[PDB]
């Protein structure tokens, strides 16, 4: 379960930057999710993958996009960060039905 | 919303018995699981549902009861400590192939 | 309906 | 009666020609009723018998989404039985899965099934108990240990058990 673990913990963007968070697992899992949390309550479904070189959008998959090059990495691209994309974002794998979550990454969007 | 947690907020005396609500109104085969965020964490798996005994048995003296008639998957702790105060998720996986959570509950417990 | 996502082999 | 509702799903790799064949085909009885291919203009589900034009958009809708799953668990799990079997990325493989129920004359579960070929040849299959698993070889051990671990057989058992009987009797009134 601890074997997830994402990339920044902690960022303050600014605006316009292309913001890369990445996630690493090695519990050999072929599903990896992004999912964020802006209320510390519902999480959100962004992108998820079913394996190496799959991609599918979530139910917000706005201004954002995702890169499954292997088994162990699953990275989720801000093209252009924006202040909505301020949020707790969250990192999961699964091998089927259970899914295991990353520590979370605290994403902060400046507007200088 | 394919799970409803009714209770936003619940507050109860350190020792007192805790009984969190879940419903869900998913049509399929449910499969069910309660997820504990402690704060500044990412959520953790409880415990989960599938089939056989209605009733399953979580980790930290946590356990949950699934009633198809009812539609729910209620949680339980005989007896809570100080440290149970966090976030409380029900989750119904959508066809297999990701989670989809509740609001959840915010646990409130007052020391004695 | 149909069966679930299968478990990873 | 006794009934049966039965679903078979291939994939078939085709090294360096682009992606796997991926072909679903679902039996009432013993009567094919339904029908997906990956290979299609718009890859969807297909009612194969005129009693099946009695579902709504809805119902074609959710279960084509349910094959594009499917499609992509197939692509993924062939590249890793390659692993397993130690194999090069160059010929190509199939990988079989069918499952389904059979009932009893009243109404009631008679049998589930719930097992994976790789090649023409056994994988993993669920046994009639629907709580263990039969490997066939070295490989398929290693997707017993694990799926022993992460409660596989209770997954599989609860669609089997409900779901798929349901279905079955649904199909069975449109008929």
């Amino acid at each position: 379960e601890a074997a997830v673990t994402q990339s920044p913990r902690n960022k303050v963007a600014v605006t316009g930057e292309k913001v890369t968070l990445s996630c690493n697992q090695t519990n050999n899992h072929n599903n990896m999710y992004w999912y964020r949390q802006d209320t510390g309550h519902e999480l959100r479904l962004i992108y998820y993958s079913y394996g190496a070189g799959s991609t599918e959008k979530g139910d917000i998959p706005d201004g954002y996009k995702a890169s499954r090059p292997s088994q162990e990495n699953f990275s989720l691209t801000l093209e252009s960060a924006t202040p909505s994309q301020t949020s707790v974002y969250f990192c999961a794998s699964g091998g089927g039905g259970t899914l295991y979550f990353g520590a979370g990454t605290r994403l902060s969007v400046l507007s200088s | 919303q394919s799970v409803t947690q009714p209770d936003a907020r619940v507050t109860v005396s350190e020792g007192a018995s805790l009984q969190l609500r879940c419903k869900y109104s998913y049509s399929a085969t449910p499969y069910l699981f309660w997820y504990v965020q402690y704060p500044r964490q990412g959520p953790q798996l409880l415990l989960k549902y599938y089939s056989g005994d209605p009733v399953v048995q979580g980790v930290n003296g946590f356990e949950a009861e699934f009633s198809k008639s009812n539609s729910s998957f209620h949680l339980r702790k005989a007896s809570v400590h100080r440290s149970d105060s966090a976030v409380y998720f029900c989750a119904v996986s959508h066809q297999g192939r990701y989670l989809t959570f509740g609001s959840g509950t915010k646990v409130i417990v007052l020391p004695y | 309906q149909l069966s679930p996502f299968p478990f990873d082999l | 009666g006794p009934h049966s509702m039965r679903y078979f799903e291939t994939a078939v790799s085709r090294r360096g020609l682009g992606e796997p064949r991926y072909i679903s085909v679902g039996y009432v009885d013993d009567k094919e009723f339904v029908r997906f291919d990956s290979d299609a203009e718009n890859p969807r589900y297909e009612p194969q018998v005129p009693w099946m034009e009695q579902e709504g958009p809805e119902y074609w809708e959710r279960i084509t989404q349910v094959a594009k799953g499917q499609e992509q668990w197939f692509r993924v799990n062939l590249r890793t039985l390659l692993g397993y079997y130690n194999q090069s990325a160059g010929g190509t493989h199939t990988l079989q899965r069918m499952y389904g129920c059979d009932v009893g004359s009243d109404g009631r579960l008679l049998r589930g099934y719930e097992q994976f070929a790789y090649d023409g040849c056994d994988y993993i299959a669920l046994n009639e108990d629907l709580r263990t698993w039969t490997a066939a070889d070295m490989a398929a051990q290693i997707t017993r240990r694990k799926w022993e671990q992460a409660g596989a057989a209770e997954y599989y058992r609860a669609y089997l058990e409900g779901e798929c009987v349901e279905w079955l009797h649904r199909y069975l009134k449109n008929g």
